[PDB]
RNA sequence: CGCGGGGUGGAGCAGCCUGGUAGCUCGUCGGGCUCAUAACCCGAAGGUCGUCGGUUCAAAUCCGGCCCCCGCAACCA
RNA sequence: CACAUGUUCC
RNA sequence: CGCGGGGUGGAGCAGCCUGGUAGCUCGUCGGGCUCAUAACCCGAAGGUCGUCGGUUCAAAUCCGGCCCCCGCAACCA
RNA sequence: GUCUACGGCCAUACCACCCUGAACGCGCCCGAUCUCGUCUGAUCUCGGAAGCUAAGCAGGGUCGGGCCUGGUUAGUACUUGGAUGGGAGACCGCCUGGGAAUACCGGGUGCUGUAGGCUU
RNA sequence: GCCAGGUGGGGAGUUUGACUGGGGCGGUACACCUGUCAAACGGUAACGCAGGUGUCCUAAGGCGAGCUCAGGGAGGACAGAAACCUCCCGUGGAGCAGAAGGGCAAAAGCUCGCUUGAUCUUGAUUUUCAGUACGAAUACAGACCGUGAAAGCGGGGCCUCACGAUCCUUCUGACCUUUUGGGUUUUAAGCAGGAGGUGUCAGAAAAGUUACCACAGGGAUAACUGGCUUGUGGCGGCCAAGCGUUCAUAGCGACGUCGCUUUUUGAUCCUUCGAUGUCGGCUCUUCCUAUCAUUGUGAAGCAGAAUUCACCAAGCGUUG
RNA sequence: GCUCUGAAUGUCAAAGUGAAGAAAUUCAAUGAAGCGCGGGUAAACGGCGGGAGUAACUAUGACUCUCUUAAGGUAGCCAA
RNA sequence: AUUAGAGGUCUUGGGGCCGAAACGAUCUCAACCUAUUCUCAAACUUUAAAUGGGUAAGAAGCCCGGCUCGCUGGUGUGGAGCCGGGCGUGGAAUGCGAGUGCCUAGUGGGCCACUUUUGGUAAGCAGAACUGGCGCUGCGGGAUGAACCGAACGCCGGGU
């Protein structure tokens, strides 16, 4: 298989992304970022939930895929299949390397592209959950379910914004109700003062 | 669709070229080649001829460059000519060698060197060149600025130049571009130029007018008949042209008249007014809309 | 690389510039009464084998063409060499190449 | 190791700026440059002859020769613990008037004017600048008011 | 593991080095000969050169990764 | 100059 | 580097000499033949005579230089 | 007030659409005999002045885009120097100094040199 | 007998590069170039990373003029996704020999016209740098020329790479100097400028083998222990999807993740090359527990038997 | 590798030969052995192939096709 | 480089559906386009520090007056070079005497640490930047110790 997590643990290196120079790259074990319905509106999940980090470290993207589907897992059986939606927040993109032996020693030793990992910095958002107000201990106990697959320490915390809004809750109504935002789907459009005027009689009518 | 070519990003990298040249009147290429000076003459100021034709005139400058912008040592126009001898057609080959001729001596009337330097008084059309005397002050020297017009042969910046250079500059150039180069033998032809100079190929169209039709000749030499111009005194018009230049060059300013102080531009808008349009502009939608429903 | 069999330019004894044959240098034949030849020759004889260094590790695959100038004025009759730099394909007065024509 | 090429890691030392790229304005050549001027280089990717090393991008010079396009300049180029006087050839696009100077050149008119005036006056008035000194003794008048109370917050977890 | 060559109609091989534009034997298919089959004779079909992307007016050919197959080497205690 | 072979209940 | 001899129908080859004549064999194609691929025969299609220049009433031919190959002999940056 | 010629700075000057342009000027526009140049007088060159602001152009407008300039982000990020500071480490906190950038929210939308007109 | 050519490991002499996570094998990091590393001047290493070079060009050099590219939309006989024609949009998304970076829009691009500044000759300077060369390059100056109406521009390629000493040979240069006691004439030697090359690229003329080996040395340098490390090997936790008829955890346990251990192999080269005797077995001692048995016990999917799992525990055993 | 053949001969040294030149010198011709060319030879050194298909079920491949070299390992013998 | 929905139109199309058949219509599913949205870049970048690198802070400077020039020229113009004369409050802070020439040994295996940093899983590993150490160096402290902390040394008494 693969080495121990332990080894590509510390941001050592530089940032090694896939590119024209690192080819042959193998495909992340990670594809599906967004799960759950995704294809919900802003105005019914309020509640959002964070994964927030504490340390400077690599995340592999096994990792990145093993947690989102223990968190999956358990949010299925807690609020249904469609009573909430799942934002993994870290895309690996960090390619680590490999020096593999077959005797050479460490004449020529530049690894090889062994798989992908993800950078996380401290108090940084790394997988989130929106669903209904309600169900707001189902999420803080599936993101624990989710600390087991990472290493390290990180903390659990329940933003104020609504949804996946960069919003706070509590200015969010009151700006649906003055027209300020206007509901994008899954996002929103925030409307300023600065237009042409004639978009303005768009939305008044 | 079309993924939009002048999109936000376009603008924002947007990178425009200089208002001279976003209107299309310098040559910047050029103009570095033209106006500025060899490092060790130090100020020494490299006078150009600025020769222009318009539509209804021809603007003949002379300057040099300066940092703060080049400096209008001298100029003439084309209408200065009905004040001495020339009432219409001011745009031809011959109205173009009168204005070289009246800003060369002009020039030299101002720097004192007219009683030296006349030139080249009986116009004949071939090479003059005016090379300096010695002891008296040397020769003006400039140089011609052609612009964005095709230097053919024959094109009337080159024949202003001409009317210069008999009028005491030394101006290098030469006769392969006059109207009257051969261009298949490569050889010079004097008396050809002499008739474009003195107006010819014009009473040569006149007089083409005569036995071939009267009504485009009524209508292509309208001012001309206003004015009398027959082909007969076409050269002894722009000759004594010539005298009357040679012998009083200086321009007269008019007289700047006071102002009434008006305005018939239109005034820029103030913020409060165009923040209170949209004010009266959102107000006046909404109570048009309370109508209605 | 084509360059013209004729060239215009400095002639060194008639002082100006002036129209040039232009032939390829070639190798004189070394003669066997030369300084070098004569020395090298009186330390060949007799016994000792080979004296002096036969170069073997060669490694340019090229040379510097030369040009044979020749002044072409029935009075001057000068010539001087001149070089261009390395090239492998090299001919005289080659066939000039057009623009826009039709090629297979 | 490293090549010796002449432009090596030249990258963002001669590229031209952001949105400036193009032709060069005019008063870069038309602006005159004398003997012995204060003069400071500043490569410009633009015009490829003339281009000084990239040692110099940033040193600054004096002038002791004059050509058409060009300037001669003696600058400073420390190498492996000695100062070399060495002289380039530059042209005009590379150069600047360097205003490290006229800044001292200002201050010796209003010397020579302050020494010249009030001498007739028989006043002695200060020429050599002074350091910043510590500020002296004032007031502060606090009317009405009073100093607003500061307090540190609390801890709010913001992510 | 590093390195070397190879992949072209159903089969086995050219052509590649040296750019244009695709062959050889066999096999298959149809018609004939024979009572018949094979041989034989006539005629046709069948790949577009491992895959993908590049260089070039033009690429089986030149260049790059990937995929398969094979070989050499891997020694001194 | 060459030409191999054979389906058999009645 | 020196000497020699090669280069030419599509492959090969003749003719170059002691100059005005570019042909042969194989291969493609039509005919006649044979049960038949064949054998055999006839006809047509096939050549800047490696490249340039000199010189001739005429040069693939003669004279100089270049290019490719082969043989032997040479060998101080 | 403003324009033309030549410019300097090179978007506060650009771009999109709309409006109005007295006078001069710039243009459009009418023609090809001569000069010159094209497949073609469209362009270039040349000769003009019947018409016209329709356009170019100028001024203005747009809860305009861009650009310019501030606020905010933020004493945050980061960083010089210091400790027998913390921590298993990863990294963090303090002392001493310096100090950013988006989003977001404002303001602004050419100045000007020389010469010459027009408004006389 | 004396010369000449062939042959000649029979014999003689001598050589058989360097770098290097030991040497060999393999590479070329040995001469150069671009980006990065490199820590916002410059400089900066590794068998660090991604590439390139030993060329090509009578124009792809030099001027001047005229032009606008990529790509896209809408149109137009055959004509189509793609032939040609026209309009519109088009900050470069094209092109400029090549690697990459920089640069470039009335141009450095594309297309025409005329051309040889890719010529002749002093120095000064820059780059590498010892502040030596070679190379390359920049500013001039003196000539002769190209082009352009002219200002100007050009002494090769838009810039950063595309190359080479002494000695020798060779060619060109002059009404040249010397050739020996003088003169003439060949010849030869000088002076100057190119070329013939050393790629181990500041430049020897160079194949092996040694287990029959020798000497000088080296722990700067390998094969053994021992150290640091633990990839790997071994051993053990956490989370708990599932297996276990049912039932997550009696016993297991995927996806992940956290360690430990030096009884595996690696990596490294610190100690030893004026020597520490380098495989096993035999013999004999003691120690460790990560417990096979035995004493005492807990838990089972423990009915009894037998067998698993865990705890205290290394006292005593673990054979022919 | 070894050996045999030859003015039927391409190359080659000294010397001799001929010519030009004032002469040194140059050039041309001629020019041995050996090599090249052509035979012989393996109880001389040595060497002695690859890929597909095919038999009453399977397996196998006597036969077949193809590419190929100077020959393609025959008689024998074998995890010695 | 990369994730997700939104809103568009037949902008081409994949099977479709009443439609012979129609951008007529059908839910669509795709790309395509337009506002948004998540995540990045040693060999990306509009912006952009801290630290850092030049230069200047006078007498060799200022300001007058006049000559010389084959250079430069509309123009005793331009520039350069000469003379002659006049101005010291010495034109930031701090510190310190400087300049200069010969002859020249040893060395050219280094090693460690904070911070930055490349390869490597890592290493008392290999390779760099900056500064200081060790080497060349004792002393007090860290039990012990080449490098850590303090502090550098003639021989002694007192104090700290």
């Amino acid at each position: 298989g693969r080495r121990p997590a332990r080894c590509y643990r510390y941001c050592k290196n530089k940032p090694y992304p896939k590119s024209r120079f690192c080819r042959g790259v193998p495909d992340a074990k990670i594809r599906i970022f967004d799960l759950g319905r995704k294809k919900a509106k802003v105005d019914e999940f309020p509640l959002c939930g964070h994964m927030v980090s504490d340390e400077y470290e690599q995340l592999s993207s096994e990792a990145l895929e093993a947690a989102r589907i223990c968190a999956n897992k358990y949010m299925v059986k807690s609020c249904g299949k469609d009573g909430f939606h799942i934002r993994v927040r870290l895309h690996p993109f960090h390619v680590i390397r490999i020096n593999k032996m077959l005797q050479t020693g460490m004449r020529g030793a530049f690894g090889k592209p062994q798989g992908t990992v993800a950078r996380v910095h401290i108090g940084q958002v790394i997988m989130s959950i929106r669903t209904k107000l309600q169900n707001k201990e189902h999420v803080v106990e599936a993101l624990r379910r989710a600390k087991f697959k990472f290493p390290g320490r990180q903390k659990i915390h329940i933003s104020k914004k609504w949804g996946f809004t960069k919003f706070n809750a509590d200015e969010f109504e009151d700006m649906v109700a003055e027209k300020r935002l206007i509901p994008d789907g899954c996002g929103v459009k925030y409307i300023p003062n600065r237009g042409p005027l004639d978009k303005w009689r768009a939305l008044h009518s | 669709f079309v993924k939009v070519v002048k999109n936000k990003a376009y603008f924002k990298r947007y990178q425009v070229k200089f208002r001279r040249r976003r209107e299309g009147k310098t040559d910047y290429y050029a103009r570095k080649r033209l106006v500025i000076q060899d490092k060790n003459k130090y100020n020494t100021p490299k006078y150009r001829m600025i020769v222009r034709v318009t539509n209804r005139d021809i603007i003949c400058q002379i300057a040099y460059a300066r940092i703060e912008g080049d400096m209008i040592v001298c100029a003439a126009y084309a209408h200065e000519l009905p004040k001495y001898g020339v009432k219409v057609g001011l745009t031809n080959y011959a109205a173009a060698y009168c204005t070289g001729l009246l800003l060369a001596r002009r020039l030299l009337n101002r720097f004192g060197m007219d009683k030296i330097y006349e030139g080249q008084v009986e116009v004949t059309g071939d090479e003059y060149n005016v090379e300096s005397i010695d002891g008296q002050p040397g020769a003006f020297t400039c140089y011609l600025d052609a612009g964005l017009a095709r230097t053919t042969t024959g094109n009337k910046v080159f024949g202003a130049l001409k009317g210069a250079v008999d009028g005491g500059l030394s101006i290098p150039h030469s006769t392969k571009r006059f109207p009257g180069y051969d261009s298949e033998s490569k050889e010079f032809n004097a008396e050809v130029h002499r008739k474009h100079i003195m107006g010819q190929n014009v009473a040569d169209y006149m007089r083409y007018l005569m036995e071939e039709d009267e009504d485009a000749y009524k209508k292509q030499f309208s001012q001309y008949i206003k004015n009398n111009v027959t082909p007969d005194m076409m050269e002894e018009m722009y000759k004594k042209a010539h005298a009357a230049i040679r012998e009083n060059p200086v321009y007269e300013k008019k007289p700047k008249r006071e102002v009434k102080k008006k305005r018939w531009n239109r005034p820029k808008m103030s913020l409060a007014q165009k923040k209170d349009r949209v004010a009266q502009k959102k107000a006046s939608f909404l109570r048009a809309q309370e109508r209605a429903a | 690389v084509n360059v013209p069999k004729t060239r215009r330019t400095f002639c060194k004894k008639c002082g100006k510039h002036q129209p040039h044959k232009v032939t390829q240098y070639k190798k004189g034949k070394d003669s066997l009464y030369a300084q070098g030849k004569r020395r090298y020759d009186r330390k060949q004889s007799g016994y000792g084998g080979q004296t002096k260094p036969i170069f073997r590790k060669k490694a340019k695959t090229t040379k510097k063409i030369v040009l044979r100038l020749e002044c072409v004025e029935p009075n001057c009759r000068s010539k001087r060499m001149l070089a261009i730099k390395r090239c492998k394909h090299f001919e005289l007065g080659g066939d000039k190449k057009r623009k826009g024509q039709v090629i297979q | 190791t490293n090549t010796k090429g002449k432009r090596r890691g030249t990258r963002y030392m001669f590229s031209r700026p952001f949105r400036k790229h193009g032709v060069v304005p005019l008063a870069t050549y038309m602006r005159i440059y004398k003997k012995g001027d204060i003069v400071d280089i500043k490569g410009m990717g633009t015009v490829q002859k003339g281009m000084p090393h990239k040692c110099y991008h940033g040193k600054t010079g004096r002038v002791y020769n004059v050509t058409q396009h060009a300037v001669g300049i003696v600058v400073n180029k420390q190498v492996k613990g000695k100062i070399l006087a060495k002289r380039i050839n530059v042209r005009i696009e590379h150069i600047k008037h360097s205003k490290s100077r006229d800044s001292f050149l200002k201050r010796v008119k209003e010397n020579d004017q302050k020494k010249k005036e009030a001498k007739e006056k028989g006043t002695w008035v200060q020429l050599k600048r002074q350091p910043a000194p510590p500020r002296e003794a004032h007031f502060v008048r606090t009317n009405g008011k009073e100093p607003e109370l500061l307090e540190p917050i609390p801890y709010e977890f913001m992510a």
